[PDB]
RNA sequence: GAUGUUAGGAGGGCAAAUCCGCCGAAUUUAAGCAUAUAAUUAAGCGGAAGAAAAGAAAAUAACUAUGAUUCCUUUAGUAACGGCGAGUGAACAAGGACCAGCUCAAACGGUUAAUCCUUCGUUUGGUGCAAACCUUUCGACGGAAUUGUCGUU
RNA sequence: UUUUAAUUUAUUCAUUGGAAUUUUUCAUGUCGAGUCGUGUUCUUUGAGAUUGGAGCACUAAUACGUGUGAUACAUUUCACA
RNA sequence: ACGGACCAAGGAGUCUAGCAAAUGUGCAAGUGUAUAUGAUUCUUUAAACAUUUUACGCAUAAUUAAUG
């Protein structure tokens, strides 16, 4: 019951211990560059909680992501309707910890694919993340019975929103008419749905 | 708009050439359809493609009176009939986890209902005439000669289908059984003007039971 | 059928003429001996002056 | 059909039918109902009255599932029945007819018309009304309750 | 239908007060021959036409089920009479009566010199001739869209069960089979006509 | 509209438990991983002020500890879980 | 952690009709126009398959209850939202198609990691002319793995 | 020519392994954390003292719970996961 | 007052959803057979045929915010 142990200590996050090694962690991971390897896991009980394995094929990656919102795009001082006049308050969609591994998975390292990140810490600006990567081609994940289903080709899962980010923040993490509209994915329900169908036969 | 018609009530006022789709393709999909379940049973050896299914009482007020097929039967009627779920997944009986049986009615029908069904299996030897006792309660494996006289005999589905209900909505009963002093208008009204304070007694109750 | 065999309550020995069809009510219970001529009627409406005892009689036969 | 409609009979006369002081413009008025208490609103209050405003309290989400109810009026109970099963109840003075109108599907039985004199029936439905129910007992019915 | 993009695949420009010229749209560029003509339209050359025929017309008509088995029988009483089948056209004065029937041996019939000397015997001579020579080939472009010949209308044979004649009474231009239980308005009453000379079994009738 | 567990439900079809007549049918490890994980933790920053204001015994001591629990901590089951939860802990290590 | 023209392998771009996320307008309507409406659309960016996505309840009802997901008719232009204006617009149940369900994690195994893998080998038989492939298990070295593989539910 | 069933036909001797059901006991075991949730802000929605999502602050309870039961509240049930 | 030098070809109240009215037809207190199901239908056949003893819409009874 290590594993639990480690849980339930983790579990509080503002013991005195807890935050002393938060704050000295937090400290030595900004000096170290944005996005890197970390050779061993850094939070073992929610890694392997999740889908980590001790096997060859495995990789932990930890990365940066900075706080607060984006706000808007346009050039200065935008064109258009009143409604849409305000810049500095505009949100985004997609959660931090889904742009985590989205800064991972989109160029840096295109020969794995992202399962799922964790907490690690935080900070004023810069949040932490170490995101999960599994190797597609090593031969130890190719014969294994589980986990190959990731070596039959579905690439990229973080920019198609398929990991556990994905779901909390696509709506899909909540059934019901909690969420109702959101479960055949929110483009092809509101296609269904206004879409209008006829017949030979009237 | 022109004087005496309806409100025009058009929900048409965004894109729509771009989503309408008209099906042309009705019959030549449903021939399709056919062809592909007469391929997909032939190929499985005159085996019926169907599936037994339970039958349950519809929910809600509108539909408290029919039966219709649900999904699978529950655990206890397996049990009553002597079948493990895992082992009788394989004959083509449905089973699940979310339904628990509630009324002995239905507990009943559906127990007869899967008796029968068992008795009725004609068991297919599985390795080439090396014919066995079963396990998880299937029916015993047949031989030779008994499979061989049924497989070119009609199989017959009318217990796949769902069944038909009895309402004998003309009946008739002796004038003098008939009790006149039953105020039926009366026993609605006392009956909903009572609803409230008789909850409040089966709170009490619950909340006295709690000890 | 009900209104006309309350309009043929009056008089039981003529035969009544309507230029429409004749349609069967099921709020009516009994029917008495009714002579009528219609252009269409209804297999109900049929089977109910039939066995009432009375005949359909068609433009022509008028 | 396409030489049936009213344009077909009008290909030379300037106008096509949609005069020649006025011209035919599109959207004269204003597009939809605009016109609603500005200038189009005679025709709202001459057709439609109470087209405009709000009143009643608000259920939210209504579920009509429960509320349903089909309506049956009480003449209509003999009708129900086979006319040859009527000619044997009318017959027998010691049986009468059961009616047990879920099976029909029905629901309700309202007091509206006038039963036959003299012969007890048997109701079963989910609810009554008060002339209803003195209806069925004045001629020696009995009104059952069932759920 | 026609594409979808009829003739609007061009550039909408319509540079049209002071050039003095129409207010039609034009197409920029030069050389070209096509440019400074006029652009997309109901109005000039290429420019599509006006109402693009969609795909989702109404082509189908929903039928009363009713009308549709009324309609069966009217045909099929039709031609229960002689007058009405001498009028549509088919050729029947050397016929006895009009309701004609065959043995059910008809159904066994396997060769077509036999079935057509059968229909002659009858007294179908003229029918048959009649049917031969009308094969001619129309006018206007409908010959030109896999559509070359237009052959008359013969007799109507029904049958109840096949034992050759579904590939047997083919090939006799003009004759068309139809089974009882699955019997066709649009075999029975062609061209929206009255009766059918029909041919019928014992078996069926 | 409640139902009732026994007395079968009436032929009625509408008041209490209405409906049709069918038959009806019928710690070791955790609070040592809780006292060591205690030992090894200790008591949060608010904790350390929710066991003061509770051991100043006042009834309004109490109110004032319930108002800050709940605003700090979102809801009022939770608060006051987190109220009787601690005074239990507080009164056992009194004792 | 660095270092490597170290051995062995992967990613990059093209193509989009259907599909998957983000960002994100205005023309228009409201007879003006700012909420609204066009529209969670157009444009842009990024990603796959032959289908994808969704999927095994933190569901729905409230009843004699149903029972993963998807899709067709219906619920319905209804409950409801809305300068309560123009307008917008569901879900449950019902009838159908198809109908397949499962394991990570936690527990238990330390008189035993009962594992996995690279490379080099050994061979069990076979369609095929050749070529190539399918089936086939006893290892040696080296490892990875107790900061947890495999067994069981 | 690709597959996919019935149809032929299987017989000896042995070891090792495991599964299902069925009697008798142990023991009522585990069950996903800056996550839920609340407050606030923005957008989105038919969702309306906020449906979903997201930023920020605070931050949880262990199955006798916690999340639903379309109106904000406290007290207390029941139903379903 | 404005367009028209001339000729030949092309050139404009259409289509869909919904409602109402008028007319014709079937049926009639019922109506429509929807999705879909079966068939020695399976050039024409992307049509016709057929639908085991409550599927729904519309109608049979209205009314009030509303428990009803």
């Amino acid at each position: 019951g290590a594993y639990k142990y480690i849980q339930e200590i983790w579990k509080k996050k503002q013991s005195d211990a807890m935050h002393f090694l938060l704050r000295v962690r937090t400290w030595e991971y900004r000096q170290l560059p944005v996005v890197h390897r970390v050779s061993k896991p850094s939070r073992p009980d929610k890694a392997r909680r999740l889908g980590y394995k001790a096997i060859q094929g495995f990789v932990i990656y930890r990365v940066r992501v900075r706080r607060g919102d984006r706000k808007k795009r346009v050039k200065k001082g935008v064109h258009g309707k009143p409604k849409h006049q305000g810049v500095h308050k505009q949100k985004s969609t997609r959660n931090l910890k889904s742009v985590a591994e989205g800064k991972v998975g989109k160029s840096i390292c295109g020969n794995l694919r992202v399962l799922n990140s964790y907490w690690v810490g935080q900070d004023a600006v810069y949040k932490y993340y170490e995101v999960i990567l599994v190797d597609p081609n090593h031969n130890a994940v190719r014969n294994n019975p589980k986990i190959n289903w990731i070596c039959n080709p579905h690439k990229h899962r973080e920019l198609r929103g398929l990991t556990s980010a994905g779901k909390k923040y696509r709506g899909l993490r909540v059934k019901g008419h909690l969420s109702a509209k959101s479960r055949p994915s929110i483009r092809a329900n509101w296609k269904r749905r206004q879409l209008i169908k006829l017949r030979k036969c009237r | 708009v022109a004087h005496n018609n309806v409100l025009p009530n058009v929900h048409l006022h965004k894109w729509w050439q771009r989503h309408v789709r008209v099906n042309f393709s009705k019959n030549i999909k449903k021939k399709k359809r056919r062809l592909l379940r007469e391929k997909r049973r032939k190929a499985n050896g005159g085996t019926p493609i169907e599936k037994l299914h339970p039958i349950v009482h519809c929910p809600t007020q509108r539909y408290n009176f029919r039966t219709r097929l649900g999904k699978g039967f529950t655990f206890e009627e397996l049990k009553g009939a002597g079948l493990t779920p895992r082992a009788a997944q394989t004959i083509g009986i449905c089973y699940d986890k979310r339904r628990k049986n509630r009324s002995e009615e239905s507990l009943t029908k559906n127990v007869e209902r899967l008796l029968k069904y068992k008795n009725s299996l004609v068991m297919i030897p599985l390795k080439k005439n090396k014919a066995k006792k079963g396990i998880g309660g299937i029916p015993a494996d047949a031989d030779k000669n008994t499979i061989k006289e049924f497989r070119n005999k009609k199989p017959l589905l009318s217990i796949f289908k769902k069944e038909k209900n009895t309402k004998p909505f003309y009946e008739t009963i002796e004038v003098s059984k008939i009790d006149k002093e039953f105020l039926a208008y009366k026993t609605l009204r006392r009956a909903k003007l009572a609803e409230r304070r008789k909850n409040r007694r089966q709170q009490k109750k619950d909340i006295k039971f709690k000890s | 059928l009900s209104k006309l065999q309350y309009h043929m309550a009056n008089h039981p020995n003529d035969i009544a003429v309507v230029v429409g069809s004749i349609t069967d009510d099921k709020r009516l219970f009994s029917l008495k001996q009714l002579k009528v001529c219609a252009l269409r009627f209804t297999e109900t409406a049929r089977k109910r002056i039939e066995d009432a005892g009375g005949e359909c009689l068609t433009f022509d036969q008028l | 059909a396409t030489r049936f409609k009213k344009n077909r009979k009008k290909r030379g006369h300037v106008s096509a039918g949609h005069g020649r002081v006025g011209k035919h413009r599109k959207h004269p008025g204003g597009r939809g109902k605009a016109g609603g208490l500005h200038h189009m609103r005679i025709n709202f209050d001459k057709y439609h009255p109470g087209y405009f405003g709000k009143v009643g309290m608000r259920h939210l989400n209504l579920l009509k599932n429960r509320t349903y109810c089909p309506t049956i009026n009480v003449d209509k109970l003999w009708g129900l029945l086979p006319e040859e099963k009527k000619k044997e109840f009318s017959e027998n003075k010691d049986i009468a007819p059961v009616i047990d109108v879920t099976r029909k599907g029905y629901f309700k039985v309202l007091g509206n018309g006038k039963l036959k004199h003299n012969q007890p029936i048997v109701v079963k439905a989910r609810y009554f009304s008060s002339v209803a129910e003195k209806k069925i007992k004045a001629v020696g019915g009995q009104c059952i309750l069932v759920a | 239908a026609v594409k979808l993009g009829a003739g609007y695949e061009t550039s909408a420009e319509s540079w049209g007060t002071g050039r003095a010229v129409a207010r039609i749209p034009r197409v920029p560029g030069g050389g070209t021959h096509r440019a400074g003509q006029g652009a997309f339209g109901n109005m000039c050359r290429g420019g599509g036409m006006f109402n693009p025929t969609k795909i989702w017309r109404r082509w189908g008509r929903k039928v009363n089920l009713k009308e549709k088995r009324y309609a069966v029988c009217s045909s099929i009483a039709a031609s229960g009479v002689t007058s009405l089948v001498l009028a549509r056209g088919h050729r029947i004065s050397h016929l006895k009566e009009v309701p004609l029937v065959v043995s059910n041996d008809i159904e066994s019939l396997s060769k077509t010199k036999e079935a057509v000397n059968f229909l002659v015997s009858l007294g179908l001579k003229d029918e048959v001739n009649r049917l031969v020579k009308s094969k001619k080939i129309r006018a206007g472009k409908g010959k030109m869209r896999n559509r070359k010949y237009k052959i008359r209308n013969g007799p109507l044979i029904i049958y109840e069960n096949d034992n050759g004649v579904k590939k047997a009474f083919r090939n006799i231009p003009g004759v068309d089979l139809c089974k009882v239980t699955k019997l066709n308005l649009l075999k029975l009453a062609p061209g929206g006509s009255i009766g059918r000379l029909c041919i019928w079994s014992e078996s069926a009738f | 509209g409640r139902k009732s567990t026994i007395k079968p439900a009436t032929g009625i079809a509408v008041g209490f438990n209405s409906g049709h007549v069918v038959t009806k049918r019928n710690s070791k490890r955790k609070e040592l991983i809780k006292d060591v994980v205690r030992e090894i933790t200790g008591f949060s920053p608010y904790e350390k002020r929710i066991i003061e204001l509770i051991k100043i015994g006042t009834s309004a001591s109490t109110k004032r500890s319930l108002k800050y629990a709940k605003k700090k901590l979102g809801t009022h089951k939770r608060g006051k879980a987190k109220r009787e939860e601690i005074q239990k802990v507080v009164i056992l290590q009194r004792r």
